[PDB]
């Protein structure tokens, strides 16, 4: 009896977050207020097997 | 975006937007042989035969 087992597993794996919180906020005495905020969030992920 | 002028007037503006997506992708091939092959006897002719 001759017996051959190969396994081969490959994985791979890729994440990717950006996060930007850009604000601006005035404020006179009183008279003129002004507020402004941005926040932008991206997320990337990837996986691959084999 | 936040607006206050005279500090009576108030306006506000909030908006956001959200994108999710997704793919996935799996492929399997699975392949068997399975080959037999049994030999029992053998069988000959005798020489003084008719």
């Amino acid at each position: 009896q001759e017996d051959h087992v190969r396994s081969s597993f490959l994985l791979d794996n890729q994440n990717s977050q950006n996060t930007v919180t850009a604000s601006a906020g005035i404020a006179f005495l009183n008279i003129v207020n002004f507020k402004v905020e941005t926040d932008y969030i991206s997320q990337t992920s990837l996986t691959k097997d084999y | 975006t936040e607006l206050a002028l005279f500090s009576r007037v108030n306006g506000k503006f909030s908006t956001e937007f959200q994108r999710m997506k997704t793919l996935q992708v799996k492929d399997q091939a699975v392949t068997t042989r399975v080959q037999v092959r049994n030999r029992i006897y053998t069988v000959k002719t005798t020489p003084t035969s008719e």
